[PDB]
């Protein structure tokens, strides 16, 4: 996905599963 | 069930070093996101550092980044937070978090499971026991009416001292109050205990108190005047 | 960076009172936002997160609103284990925190007790000179104190301190300590706590003489 | 302040190679996807290329595909586009462009900061002087002068060594087919004066050492 | 790929109105779509993301709403810093901007003076013939012009300038260049320029025949 988010992002998920 | 249990914290003066860590047990540690949370004395919450389940990814609060790092041991369960070149700013009771799992969710974290705190306290004071001196009632008649007598424990560092009244025999009227930070960087506090004037020629009243990083043990009388 | 704000600071409820409290966000947080439930020593506990979003094993009278910048926090009836500090919490842009609202116990006024304390000889042989003022099982908790030296108003010399809110009848105690090295305590007669409070119609002056 | 500076444009022939930088400054760069985006003569914006904060995933428009590839380096804070096998369509100013961090979307991206532009020129032509052919006037009168096939950029034109600038429009360059450029300069004047005042057209090409005063009479 | 357009392409427009431009996109393209605003010679500056949020530090009187394929910005009072060039950008498939539109300063209207100038003898002593159409001192920005080589339209064959409104000039001027070998140049007759513009009843033209 080329409109996926490109900057870091400390809020993304951390965990292993969703 | 989940626990989260704390330990590494310390007194340690401006500039040392520490290691926090959280062993984890009744979950499956490796699959969480973990956090730490700081809550210096008197004040709300702070947000510290975040580690993926992985350990890859790892971000940091302004005001701990180049200082603290954040990682974890999935074989061993346990989080770290290594903490170099403390400041006196970084007091606080620190707590590891988990990442609350929100499979709907397309933001992150809520916090679900916290452990107990560990006590990390950052001074250039020097170990110092407290002066105990007494807090004399008045023996002036008050019919059926109330003294107030107590203790002052002056002068003293780190937190915390312990303070019982009569070798814990007396527990009814007593306030201890929190300890004060002085500009000096030393503690005191009083505790204060109220009793019937009518007790005051018979019951003798002795203030306990401890301070272990000191070494101090000290009984002190508290006769009236 | 985003900032929460909570209102109102203090609360003061009954068992069974509905408690509603107000929490914001500087930007928008969408409805990435948790509240948690903190009582004195002890770690924070998760009530809410998503905004409204119930956590397991939180009892059904809590509830939240709210997506944006505007949240509240609901108790439909207030429970005796419910008296502790709420706090909110964004998740949308890294993780900051409100500052709090902590819900007391609501009771009747109480006026202070006050007591005075001379420095004791032990203390004054040693080379320093404190003063201790006791206000005793006052309700509600804001109270002022002034210390006053041979009629002299007095400042950066004092410290005071309050106690949690007690157990047995919900009051407060207040200690203020007035610090003066020996050789000034000796310079002075009169030491006097003037203090002020709700249930005080007149400010209450409890004094000494040195001697 | 956030900034970001550009620089390795020029000219250069179809077929070869350039190398593109864009220095930042004023942010934590490695924390921030990039793009680039080119604006060619004339036209709107065109966008070229995206890199994620860390250089893990790229993506390209389908008109630079094997021919362009973009990356970073997040010690040096630069970015990098690598420009091969240039084409003349390929003509245009390129703008680095930082990626919005809307925390609450769900799609990427707008672009919040963009640098101030390097132009890259790809032409197969090389530095040529212009011809100053008139326009001859026929009340008011036009008349002018074409400044015909130069290269590069820029040539200035006044008139009558300054002292006629009321009414005067020089229009900007084109690029013909060839590859060179051209333009003209026009003035509007009363009619009655073309037989009283003489219109000269200064030209000056410095890249070609090419200085020319053209005389515009009536025809 | 999804195909973003314009209207108007200039807006005529004086300080203190309220302006509105529109953008469309060929499929729907939810709320990811973002406002630019462009100055000749400058970089592109953000004004609006995610079809209405305001990007900090831009004026207030500026602000978006639309959703799927319709779109529009909203500049509530225009101020002199805002006579510029706008693009529409959409971020749902890709990246894709609209052509732009431009935002000029209002005034009366005023027809072009319609001018055209046979190749030079020099020139054509070169081997090339350039005839020039010029359209000077007209507003608003909107003209057709059309080349006609013995009755012929020409199509593809002629290249425009413009030179803008600044602190001088109220206007714009236009030139259309037909270049053609003199080969060409001298196998015709009648070379045209027609000239259509709202200040004209009826379109100009303007013509001669080789040879005077």
């Amino acid at each position: 996905n080329p409109n996926a988010n490109p900057n870091a992002n400390p809020n993304a998920n951390p965990n292993a599963n969703p | 069930q989940v626990q989260l249990v704390e330990s590494g914290g310390g007194v340690v003066q401006p500039g040392r070093s520490l290691r926090l860590s959280c062993a984890a047990s009744g979950f499956t540690f490796s699959s969480y996101g973990m956090h730490w949370v700081r809550q210096a004395p008197g004040k709300g919450l702070e947000w510290v550092a975040v580690i993926w389940y992985d350990g890859s990814n790892k971000y940091y609060a302004d005001s701990v980044k180049g200082r603290f790092t954040i990682s974890r041991d999935n074989s061993k369960n346990t989080l770290y937070l290594q903490m170099n070149s403390l400041r006196a700013e970084d007091t606080a009771v620190y707590y590891c978090a988990r990442a609350l799992d929100d499979a709907s969710s397309t933001s992150c974290c809520a916090l679900d499971y916290w452990g107990q705190g560990t006590l990390v306290t950052v001074s250039s004071a020097s170990t110092k026991g407290p002066s105990v001196f007494p807090l004399a009632p008045s023996s002036k008649s008050t019919s059926g009416g109330t003294a107030a007598l107590g203790c002052l424990v002056k002068d003293y560092f780190p937190e915390p001292v312990t303070v019982s009244w009569n070798s814990g025999a007396l527990t009814s009227g007593v306030h201890t109050f929190p300890a004060v930070l002085q500009s000096s960087g030393l503690y005191s506090l009083s505790s204060v205990v109220t009793v019937p004037s009518s007790s005051l020629g018979t019951q003798t009243y002795i203030c306990n108190v401890n301070h272990k990083p000191s070494n101090t043990k000290v009984d002190k009388r508290v006769e009236p005047k | 960076d985003i900032q929460m704000t909570q209102s109102p600071s203090t609360l003061s409820a009954s068992v069974g009172d509905r408690v509603t409290i107000t929490c914001r966000a500087s930007q928008s947080i969408s409805s990435w936002l948790a509240w948690y439930q903190q009582k004195p020593g002890k770690a924070p506990k998760l009530l809410i997160y998503k905004a409204s979003s119930l956590e397991s094993g939180v009892p059904s009278r809590f509830s939240g609103s709210g997506s944006g910048t505007e949240f509240t926090l609901t108790i439909s009836s207030l429970q005796p284990d419910d008296f502790a500090t709420y706090y909110c919490q964004q998740y949308n842009s890294y993780f900051t925190f409100g500052p709090g609202t902590k819900v007391d116990i609501k009771r009747t006024v109480a006026a202070p007790s006050v007591f005075i304390f001379p420095p004791s000889d032990e203390q004054l042989k040693s080379g320093t000179a404190s003063v201790v003022c006791l206000l005793n099982n006052f309700y509600p908790r804001e109270a002022k104190v002034q210390w006053k030296v041979d009629n002299a108003l007095q400042s950066g010399n004092s410290q005071e301190s309050v106690t949690e809110q007690d157990s047995k009848d919900s009051t407060y105690s207040l200690s203020s300590t007035l610090t003066l090295s020996k050789a000034d305590y000796e310079k002075h007669k009169v030491y006097a706590c003037e203090v002020t409070h709700q249930g005080l119609s007149s400010p209450v002056t409890k004094s000494f003489n040195r001697g």
